[PDB]
């Protein structure tokens, strides 16, 4: 259920080479609180890649701790997609985490390195979110 | 790690 203290969503951008904007993926519950991937150009350049946590939400009383993994999936090798570690405690004013230099524009969008296909790369995410608190009292 |  939405319940759920961990889980592993991916989300595929498209048309990857032209991104210019950060780019949000559809919400994945766990702990009941809405995460999403939040991939963004940083400087071509490098590809920034966050983990969203209950952004939307006017509440500024809740927080809720988690790790995770963000990966980069290589579609021809998965021991060759890129991943790394986080841990932090998601509040109102610190709602994203990640690394705005996660991999070399150049290398994800390489075309012989297996990130990219038809202009597509996929993110993956698996956070593991402890109880969550000032949220559903 | 940091915010965006």
């Amino acid at each position: 259920t939405s319940w759920r203290s961990e889980a592993t969503f991916q989300f595929t951008v498209e048309r990857f080479s032209r991104l210019s904007e950060s780019v949000l993926s559809p919400p994945c519950f766990v702990r009941n609180l809405p995460w999403k991937i939040m991939v963004m150009p940083r400087f071509q350049k490098s590809v920034g890649f966050f983990l969203q946590c209950n952004a939307e939400s006017d509440s500024t009383s809740w927080s809720c701790h988690a790790q995770a993994v963000l990966k980069i999936i290589n579609y021809r090798d998965d021991e060759k997609s890129f991943s790394r570690r986080i841990s932090h405690l998601f509040f109102h004013k610190e709602n994203d985490w990640g690394f705005s230099n996660f991999m070399a524009w150049s290398e994800v969008t390489d075309p012989e390195k297996g990130f990219i296909d038809d202009d597509k790369v996929t993110f993956e995410v698996f956070v593991q979110a402890d109880a969550p608190h000032g949220v559903a009292w | 790690a940091h915010s965006s």
